[PDB]
């Protein structure tokens, strides 16, 4: 008679144990599948078309921890990797409110940690942004986010990351997104906390960090024109987004992070907060072009990666446009500016993409319109050679030649910069805009 | 977007499954 053995089932077999009778063999198919599909994308692909999906997600509902907590874990993995029909079909059968619904009833760290990680990776596809910000936004609030942060200690930051990880990308784009989270009772109160908690532990780099952010800087993104009855007793919900304390984090994390992807997300955050025209805005311009904001973010420019360098750039922009320490700005912006254009002996500026360097020059633009000690500093640093340089490359793209041409017209504005060129033999006409 | 939640091995028992 037949001794048990280690024979391995073909992925149809799998599927199919799924639903036998006994949970000790629905478990065991379902996390041996898990293993299946660890870095294999063409088992991820397999299981969909085997139909396997609504099975695992049928299987959410199971009583039985050792059996959703099984199924869970094979649908992570499946979340993963480049094929997105897979994603999508996860969606299809009501993935989503189907984790909510396990969420809710979660007890435990590693099943909402595999749980949240999903969500993680289903945020990432455009088509099931809304989805979750629709079944999953006040589940992820509630059962994860406010219990968690210690806002009312720190605790389960794994969890807590990848659910702010998920919010994040939900909310990437669309106002509708945004508007929705801001909108989420303690949701931004709980995120500042969060932040401010682990800045205090003298952790400015984790990925928590990173995520909450990141997701603060989606936030602030359009604020002002859309935060409920654009019109503008102590402040809560959105309003938080644009008052003093997060704005001297986004300052100190700019001081303290090491990291590329929060320093260009707090810089972002302090760029979305200044775009609008609006009292708030005026209020964190003006706080924002002191002696130690301005350097904080002047010095991201010396920052060795170029999305930095560029955030930055649009942050010290908005900062421009209704400056009056003209010297100020001027002083903190010009020189490390020309410092990241192509034309010197900084190797990294000549690499530089266009995006890249139509931000810096569009920011020098600004920082020089009605400011004759920024257009002397430029002068002063040798950036006018590199405005010629760019504005007569052979290689460089229309665009990128328009930019500098700007930038030279309004340096040609002024008598104590025209004169020294006209020296030269330059003529106002040799650096026509078109 | 960054698929953050990742990609885990798994434990089970080869023998079980039959």
């Amino acid at each position: 008679p037949p001794p048990p053995n280690w024979r391995q089932p073909e992925l149809p077999e799998v599927i199919a144990m799924l639903g036998f009778r006994l949970d000790a063999v629905k478990s065991n198919a379902a996390a041996y599948l898990q293993h299946l599909c660890y870095r294999n994308d063409k088992v991820k692909t397999d299981v969909r078309k085997l139909k396997g999906i609504p099975v695992l997600v049928g299987l959410l509902d199971h009583p039985k921890k050792e059996v959703h907590l099984g199924a869970c874990g094979a649908l992570k993995n499946i979340s993963f990797g480049r094929d997105q029909d897979n994603k999508i079909a996860i969606k299809n059968c009501d993935g989503v409110p189907a984790l909510v619904r396990l969420l809710r009833k979660a007890r435990d760290m590693d099943l909402t940690e595999v749980i949240t990680g999903t969500l993680w990776n289903l945020s990432s596809h455009d088509s099931i942004k809304m989805e979750i910000v629709d079944h999953a936004l006040h589940a992820l609030t509630d059962e994860v986010i406010i219990p968690h942060s210690g806002w009312e200690h720190i605790e389960w930051e794994s969890v807590l990351t990848n659910t702010a990880g998920c919010l994040r990308n939900v909310s990437s784009e669309r106002s509708e997104a945004r508007r929705k989270l801001r909108e989420c009772d303690g949701l931004v109160d709980a995120l500042i906390f969060i932040v401010q908690a682990e800045i205090g532990q003298k952790d400015s780099d984790s990925k928590l960090v990173e995520n909450c952010v990141c997701l603060l800087r989606n936030l602030s993104y359009q604020v002002h024109r859309e935060i409920p009855q654009a019109e503008r007793s102590p402040a809560r919900g959105y309003e938080l987004l644009f008052q003093p304390e997060v704005v001297r984090i986004y300052i100190s994390l700019l001081k303290e992070s090491k990291t590329p992807a929060i320093l260009e997300a707090s810089a972002g955050a302090i760029q979305n907060l200044c775009a609008g025209r609006w009292t708030y805005g005026r209020y964190i311009r003006s706080a924002l072009r002191q002696e130690k904001a301005l350097s904080a973010i002047a010095d991201l420019l010396t920052n060795e990666h170029e999305r930095v360098v560029k955030a930055a750039s649009g942050a010290l922009r908005n900062l421009a446009v209704d400056a009056r320490n003209k010297e100020l700005i001027g002083k903190h912006a010009i020189p490390n500016l020309v410092k990241n254009l192509p034309g010197g002996q900084q190797n990294s500026s000549w690499n530089f993409s266009e995006d890249t360097v139509i931000s810096i020059l569009n920011t020098i633009n600004e920082v020089i319109a009605e400011n004759l000690e920024a257009a002397k500093k430029l002068r002063e640093t040798q950036g006018i050679e590199k405005l010629v340089l760019i504005n007569k490359s052979g290689n460089r793209s229309e665009k990128e030649v328009r930019a500098a041409a700007l930038v030279l017209q309004t340096i040609w504005g002024y008598k104590e910069l025209r004169k020294p060129l006209e020296k030269e033999g330059w003529k106002k006409s040799d650096f026509q805009v078109n | 977007d960054e698929e953050g939640g990742g990609e885990e091995d798994q434990d089970f028992d080869l023998s079980q499954l039959h």
